[PDB]
């Protein structure tokens, strides 16, 4: 990861945490730390500290490789934009004035998208050309420019909660029929092909959200937030509540 | 008949000024 040597990069940890470690060392004006960004690919968070107040700015990596808060300039790599922003708050609360460096011994949280990328791409080279070994391992590293974004989008498409041809009457019968438990959903595509419906139960009645993309190919609810894939969305209404009358919990059948 | 969303618990994140 670019970012992996940076001292104050902690990966994939949620907000709660990274709060918790702010809180740890200090709560100072222009206290700081990095991590990755659960909605996007490749990008980041800058989570803040002024007036004992979080702020939290996601820094979304660029077509050209370049990473950019929205409506900021851009930076070629995590350790520019954060030497930039430590002399020009440039839009920022404050500059930012003091690292808040991962404990001793603790290295940067590993990802669950980022693992399950890692397996498909695998297994996707493992039946496709027949390779085992060291021989496997060679040939991951050539063959993961395209297809390494190409799984990603396509990583709800193989998941068990995601049904391929279903529509809201079909969708509705078999969601009542099992446990009835909080949470229990699905994801569904729709007629106008770049939409999806992402139907659950709560307590009583099945609810049905709308999905769209926004080309720049960003999915989101309307008035919700915006993700890259249909899986990093999923996975992010599964802890936090955002919007949902209740968070997502448990699938359906494939 | 699709559900709105609540406006009230988003996750919100900052911005730039
Ligand atoms: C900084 C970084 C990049 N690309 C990412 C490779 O490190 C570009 N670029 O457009 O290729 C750039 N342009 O101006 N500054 C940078």
């Amino acid at each position: 990861d670019p970012a992996a040597h940076l001292p104050f990069f902690y990966g994939s940890i949620s907000r709660a945490e990274a709060e918790e470690h702010l809180k740890l060392a200090g709560m100072a004006d222009g206290l700081f730390l990095l991590r990755q960004c659960l909605r996007s690919l490749g990008g980041y968070v800058l989570s803040l500290v002024h007036d004992v107040r979080f702020h939290h700015f996601p820094i979304e990596r660029q077509l050209n490789g370049t990473y950019a808060i929205a409506g900021g300039k851009a930076h070629c790599g995590p350790a520019e934009l954060c030497e930039f922003y430590s002399r020009d708050p440039d839009g920022l609360p404050c500059n930012l004035r003091k690292p808040c460096n991962r404990p001793s011994g603790l290295e940067p949280q590993p990802g669950v998208f980022d693992s399950l990328r890692d397996a498909m791409v695998r297994d996707y080279v493992r039946q496709t050309w027949k390779l085992e070994g060291e021989a496997l391992e060679q040939a991951i590293i050539s063959q993961a420019p395209q297809v390494e974004k190409l799984i990603a989008t396509t990583a709800h498409e193989r998941m068990p909660w995601y049904h391929s041809s279903l529509t809201r009457e079909e969708a509705e019968r078999k969601l009542y029929s099992g446990a009835q438990t909080d949470g229990k959903f699905l994801l569904r595509p729709r007629k106008e092909q770049g939409t999806y419906a992402l139907s659950l139960i709560y307590g009583k009645t099945v609810y049905h959200y709308l999905i769209s993309q926004d080309k720049a190919g960003k999915y989101c609810i309307p008035e919700g937030t915006k993700f890259d894939t249909l899986w990093q969305l999923v996975e992010y209404l599964k802890l936090k509540a955002d919007g949902l009358i209740y968070c997502l919990k448990e699938a359906c059948p494939n | 008949l699709y559900n709105e969303l609540n406006l009230g618990r988003r996750e919100e994140y900052d911005v730039l000024d």
